[PDB]
């Protein structure tokens, strides 16, 4: 399966003039468009190369479009700040994020849209693409008037037409960095804490896409006590990175095996010291 | 390829 | 309201003195977004630091790439400090090589 999603940030600035907003388009793991508020240019700007090749037409198109949805988030926090009743002194955030996906055929799969006020789901677009989760009674007001409204209707038209007629047109045009998958490049190493144990670390290093399986087995059986697995990361190139640790008794370090999924991966790797 | 409509909450 | 982040601070590349390389500090889980990311050479705060595009993950919590060239050596020492509104005092993870 493939994704195109756009992520937005608004964050009011009561103490003088209008919000941070922010807006990041991803083709899956792969960010290829940006707008802020606080740069210089007021264009939505390229952030991965087959994006480049778009004429003026495109880039005005998405800077108008990205200036409408920012212009609808400060409209929003006035909304929300009155519904939820709270002071024009504080600050407050409004976070949306919508996209479509594809499957393995590249046909429509999938559409979301959900919204967030303060870090809580307020809003969402559900599976059916028709109708609306509402989180309380404030969404409550927004869902009957939405559903008045036929919000649902111009969205689902997008996420299932226009959205995938996109994202399929930017995996041709990217198709040598967004249909190319990095295998992890691994390795182990070790970290003598005392005399009697020792730690065992297995790396996975820029691979692409970010979805890996790490996983340890002693005499070939899964374990999970005694390990830690880090959160993967960002490389900063595009790729990303993670590992996993286990704590072993000392010269036990042969019955240990790390095992590596991952989808540039043809079979599952294994790893011993 | 953003949305071309960003319906506000109200209108 | 309100996530204090979680810290990586880690190289792009497996680290080698005198050779070229990137700082990073991944910060994520973290609600709002204000915060506040310095790396730091033997202390002293690192000027040309740039950083990611703010975005989040499902949960709606937020995260951001610091980064900056470097060139390792053996005595110096590099670290993250980040401030942010969950936090009593800024939070300072030391590069570990590795990790
Ligand atoms: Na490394």
């Amino acid at each position: 399966s493939h994704s195109m999603r756009y992520f937005f940030t608004s964050v009011s600035r009561p103490g003088r003039g209008e919000p941070r907003f922010i807006a990041v388009g991803y083709v899956d793991d792969t960010q290829f468009v940006r707008f802020d508020s606080d740069a210089a240019s007021q264009r939505m700007e390229p952030r991965a190369p087959w994006i480049e090749q778009e004429g003026p037409e495109y880039w005005d198109g998405e800077t108008r479009k990205v200036k409408a949805h920012s212009q609808t988030h400060r409209v929003d926090l006035g909304t929300l700040r009155g519904y939820y009743n709270q002071s024009e002194a504080g600050s407050h955030t409004v976070q949306r994020m919508y996209g479509c996906d594809v499957g393995s055929d590249w046909r429509f799969l999938r559409g979301y849209h959900q919204y967030a006020y303060d870090g809580k789901d307020y809003i969402a677009l559900k599976e059916d693409l028709r109708s609306w989760t509402a989180a309380d009674m404030a969404a409550q007001t927004t869902k009957h008037k939405w559903e008045a409204a036929h919000v649902a209707e111009q969205l689902r038209a997008y996420l299932e037409g226009t959205c995938v007629e996109w994202l399929r047109r930017y995996l041709e045009n990217g198709k040598e960095t967004l249909q190319r998958t990095d295998a992890p490049k691994t390795h182990m190493t070790h970290h003598a804490v005392s005399d009697h144990e020792a730690t065992l670390r297995c790396w996975a290093l820029s691979f692409y896409p970010a979805e890996i399986t790490l996983t340890w087995q002693r005499d070939g059986e899964d374990q999970t006590q005694d390990t830690e697995l880090v959160e993967t990361r960002p490389a900063g190139d595009g790729t990303f990175q993670k590992w996993a640790a286990v704590v072993v008794p000392s010269g036990q370090e042969q019955r240990y095996t790390c095992h590596v999924q991952h989808e540039g991966l043809p079979k599952p790797l294994t790893l011993r010291w | 390829y953003l949305s071309p409509i960003a319906s506000p909450l109200l209108d | 309201i309100q996530r204090t982040p979680k810290i990586q601070v880690y190289s792009r590349h497996p680290a080698e003195n005198g050779k070229s390389n990137f700082l990073n500090c991944y910060v994520s889980g973290f609600h709002p977004s204000d915060i506040e990311v310095d790396l730091l050479k033997n202390g002293e705060r690192i000027e040309k630091v740039e950083h990611s595009d703010l975005s989040f993950s499902k949960d709606w919590s937020f995260y951001l790439l610091y980064y900056t060239e470097f060139t390792p050596t053996e005595k110096d020492e590099y670290a993250c400090r980040v401030n942010h509104v969950t936090l009593s005092q800024p939070k300072i993870v030391k590069w570990d090589r590795d990790m």
